């Protein structure tokens, strides 16, 4: 249904993709102070609110697309 | 007479057309074109965009005007030219035979409804069709009240082209006096809707003769036909049916910039709530109102188009439902062929660039730090999105100054994008001290994007202080 | 009995310097009004929209780059002024007595004190031969032994303008960029798509020790005033670099013809590895990437030399210095620079405004359909056209053929345009059976197709045994 | 709330805008032959398959939008 990067830990350089599932509709990347998420994701949850709760995260930066291997790192200014 | 009554389904029948070219409109090809610009002109922004559109439209029912009133009558017969396509039908005379005629309104036994004319002509269908009210107006004129029947047509006004297409080929010399700016729509200064307005009281249809000779006088050969035009290249109609009422356009435009005027223009003429202080409300009370009434008579014109929302009720109000008693006039006439007598339509086609208007307000924060102990801002906003393609994106932001350890007096303003989303603001205060060592003072989440917005702190390390302002 | 002790007040002296670490090596290039524009041709079919919009970079970092220009005045332990100078990536030192200081090589293998070698009175030929010496002591002790593999990291940029790649990469990267002969004037005419990466191996780094206090760096006897006059106070205070990277360095170009999305998630999902294939999705257009990759040394290496490769080619130049073939340089291709007063490390913050241009196309299609049966024929097809308001908001308004619902005889013949955007393409045909008011009998029912670039519908047989036939293309 | 035209049977001319429930995310105006509909929907039912099952209806056009009023009839050219 939709191709992106997802890594359960933070990692600095997510590089594993996984056709998401049928619950997932949308693809998250994260940069809280040091760490960097990446993710499936819904876009529903792509308010700051919903990213700073789920990751845990008091401050945080985050972009949310729908293309295949959109969110990826270089996609926020850092 | 009679074998030469053969101009009938011998003649009549034999015609060969394809109904559905022969009053069809073309207009020349636009290929695909997509362009936009910005002006940031005022504080606003602005974006004016261009998209090749086209406008296809078939209707069986027509406008009556000045220009063809004396040619539209029930009965009457016309050439399926390019005169009837431009809404001015050229008349097939001919001796012609007796017609019937029959009228709505309620009441009416039988064929009392009913009448005959035995010459048909515009001033005996008139005198006849007169005839017929001018009496419905006694056995039952004070038993009933008849209402109006509405029916509109609405179209943004974007190029003389799409507009003839819309409302017919005559509508440059209709809507000269609505003064359409066009250059005006082109730059994104104006919006504009053009409505055309019908109210039907009664309508007067003709009952269908029992052949296509029955029309025309006895002894009326083929070849009297095939000598006035009437042939395959330009078949025969006849008006079946005329609606009477009153009909006008109305020019709806606006200075705003804002993209749901159609929408409020549209939820005007259906008479909605539009609420003191929704935005519809604000749209509708910036709507310059322009309104030309027509019908037969001789149309009329306007005078200069000052009106406003309120105009226009009172004259859905002074149209709707009877008038003094007048007709008030014939308002549109629908035609079919003499052949099968189905009802011919009008097929208009064309390409035209669209323009469409869009603007944002860019907004203002003003921090100021006027109190003791060391400060410390958080502020995030989304920026909702959509690439080429139309696929949506959320990329969200944070303050270049964000947890920067401020101290004194410490100002300073920040610019926003009007389009800004979802904003955030929080203020937290060094208190040297364990348990709570920082101490909010202020935290606000889903900010509206305001024209200025000032956020005062004060005070000391045990109680600070804070206020908010606000302005439009 | 006497000196010494004014080593105090050096120490007062650098830790009361007072300035904004962040503004105080922040860079900003030139502004822009917040422009928005769009325009379109009509290459054969294929509709082409470029779209141009002001954006902003913002970049923060604290890894420089080494280069031949500056290699001089680059060594671990070097002296600078947070400065314009080396905001320009063009440091120059702080002449002054300085004490020995001790550096280290994260090399693996070593013991204890193995991996340090102290530099008396630090200049750029002593710690480059101190340095030369420990990668030598290692070679020959641990050469044989341990192979070491080079960590990578990369930083990709869409080439817009000299300005916004000059905040991503330094305010040198022209000069450092003309090599790869960027064209932006292609780019924003929506004839190129064009993707710049950095990419770094790093074998080892060579670090700078803790000083214990910020006084000492310099001699004994230094007092603060020899700083004070030479420009080293809180309008332009001292740093060191902490540390060097060892290893390869190149910029590489990625550019294409290809119209599309999706450029820049293919180019950086290759350079992540990944199955780039199911031989389609990004594959189509990783066949079309042009690749030109400089590489930076110090012998004039070349150039590459005209520019010419691909994917692969890439990913060989990878691969190439992916270990040290313990006889290869030993080039710095990065360096850190720390605040003598907390030995922070310190970031540069360079942006600009720019104007980014973005292309996005589609090719119409087309619709065959060939009626050859013994029975009336009808057709239902319909589909969707997506799109979103001047704003953002989207919309969706449906279609149908205008030679819908209608009687089709003996052979009808007619093929169908549609633009390349349209969606949930769905066709129909039904074949007359019985009696007007009796249902047709459906043939052919499908929806939710794909928009090929030809699709032709052929149908014949009779009224009680129908036949169609569909055929795709390219 | 999503302001829109719902009318609970076709018309030819609805006239009755109404607050749409919380997760009415659509306007809906539909023409199936000659028969109108105005209705608060889901734009992920603003779908030839889910629009046609929902209305009882196998021969139509539809036009979904996101704001205020916006499913009027003018809205379809049809």
């Amino acid at each position: 249904m939709l191709q992106c990067y997802n890594c359960p830990n933070p990692t600095a350089d997510c590089k594993t993709a996984v056709n998401c599932s049928s619950d997932f509709d949308a693809c998250l990347i994260t940069k809280a102070g040091l760490q960097v998420y990446n993710k499936c994701w819904k876009f529903e949850h792509c308010n700051f609110n919903d990213v700073t709760t789920r990751l845990r995260e008091n401050e945080l930066t985050y972009y949310c697309c729908k293309k295949d291997l959109c969110n990826f790192n270089e996609q926020l200014e850092n | 007479c009679a074998a030469k009554k053969d101009s009938l389904n011998n003649y009549l029948w034999d015609l060969q057309y394809d109904k559905t070219n022969i009053l069809a409109r073309h207009g020349e090809t636009i290929e695909n074109k997509f362009s936009s610009d910005s002006f940031n002109k005022n504080g606003e922004f602005v974006v004016v965009e261009h998209q090749k559109k086209n406008i296809t439209n078939t209707t069986s029912n027509l406008s009556v005007t000045s220009a063809n009133d004396d040619r539209v009558y029930p009965g009457a017969l016309f050439r399926a030219d390019k005169n009837l396509m431009d809404n001015m039908p050229s008349l097939i005379s001919a001796n012609r035979a007796p017609i019937t005629l029959s009228v709505d309104l309620p009441g009416f036994h039988g064929g009392e409804s009913a009448v005959t004319v035995q010459r048909p002509t515009k001033s005996s269908v008139t005198s006849a069709v007169n005839g017929l009210v001018s009496k419905w107006n006694a056995q039952y004129g004070a038993s009933h009240h008849v209402a109006a029947r509405m029916q509109y047509d609405s179209a943004s006004a974007q190029s003389m082209n799409q507009l003839k297409a819309k409302f017919g080929a005559d509508f440059a010399k209709i809507g000269v006096p609505l003064k359409i700016d066009f250059d005006a729509v082109h730059k994104g200064e104006k919006q504009t809707q053009i409505v055309n307005f019908k109210q039907t009281y009664y309508t007067v249809s003709v009952d269908a003769p029992d052949s296509p000779a029955d029309f025309f006088a006895p002894c009326t050969t083929p070849d009297s036909l095939k000598n006035r035009g009437v042939d395959n290249k330009r078949p025969p109609v006849y008006v079946s049916n005329v609606a009477y009422g009153r009909s006008m356009y109305v020019k709806f435009d606006t200075t705003s910039k804002s993209t749901d005027f159609q929408a409020a223009v549209e939820a005007a003429i259906k008479g909605v709530e539009i609420k003191p202080n929704t935005e519809f409300h604000r749209i509708l009370q910036n709507t310059s109102v322009c309104a030309v009434i027509l019908g037969g008579s001789a149309n009329g014109a306007a005078k200069v188009c000052t009106g406003n929302i309120d105009t226009l009720k009172a004259l859905i109000q002074e149209g709707a439902n009877l008038s003094t008693s007048s007709p008030a006039v014939p308002i549109a006439y629908t035609t079919s062929f003499v052949k099968d007598n189905e009802v011919a339509t009008l097929q208009s086609n064309s390409d035209y660039i669209e323009t469409k208007v869009s603007s944002y307000r860019n907004g203002y924060l003003t921090l100021d730090h006027r109190g003791a102990y060391v400060a410390r801002y958080y502020i995030y906003w989304d920026e909702y999105g959509t690439e080429i393609d139309g696929t949506p994106y959320v990329r969200s932001r944070a303050w270049e100054g964000n947890g920067k350890y401020r101290t004194a007096h410490f100002n300073t303003t920040i610019q926003f994008k009007g389009n800004v989303r979802n904003l955030r603001i929080k203020l937290v205060e060094k208190t040297g001290l364990v348990w709570e060592p920082w101490r909010t003072v202020y935290d606000r989440s889903d900010l509206p994007l305001v024209r200025q917005r000032t956020i005062s702190n004060w005070g000391t390390t045990l109680w600070p202080r804070v206020a908010e302002t606000v302005k439009n």
